[PDB]
């Protein structure tokens, strides 16, 4: 899920359970600091990477000189009837080639796809 | 012989009829046409 550290001695921690309460207790090994895990959670892994890119495109790519820009799809929470599209570009992360939009006001950048 | 007949070559062989260019002018925009359309499918996601 994610990482921590230390609280005072600016380490990296790894994972560990209580012999005695059995609960997930992060302790760090190069020190002797620990928590409880309230995540409960470990490890993650998506191979496939069903992630969308929507998570990770910049809003600042509207204002590009050079990409497209049509008139239709207008956005949602402002209506600025006026966006630009382009594919993933992203090699590896889908087959798919389904069109990214975002808006191109001056400060809104809500994206979607359809 | 062909000192006699002679044999040549010139603009007048490439030249083409008009309705031949405008045939060709529509099959050209035919084309075009027909590609945009799949792209279109392609980028709406129904190329199966
Ligand atoms: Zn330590
Ligand atoms: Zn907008």
């Amino acid at each position: 899920v994610g990482i921590r550290f230390c609280q005072e001695c600016n380490n990296m921690l790894y994972p560990k359970e209580d012999k005695e309460n059995r609960i997930l207790l992060y302790a760090c090994r190069n020190c002797d600091y620990q928590q409880e895990a309230d995540n409960s959670c470990i490890y993650v892994n998506k191979i496939t990477h069903e992630v969308d890119e929507l998570t990770q495109i910049i809003a600042d790519v509207s204002q590009d000189p050079t990409l497209p820009r049509t008139e239709d799809h207008p956005c949602q929470k402002c209506g600025h009837k006026e966006a630009v599209f382009f594919q993933s570009h992203s090699a590896r992360a889908e087959d798919a080639m389904r069109l990214y939009y975002v808006c191109t006001a001056p400060h809104c950048g809500h994206r979607w796809t359809e | 012989w062909l000192l006699i007949e002679g044999h040549t070559i010139g603009i007048g062989d490439s030249i083409a009829d008009s309705k031949t260019y405008q045939d060709i002018q529509n099959t050209i925009k035919k084309a075009k046409q027909d590609v945009i359309e799949v792209i279109e499918k392609a980028h709406n996601n129904e190329l199966e």
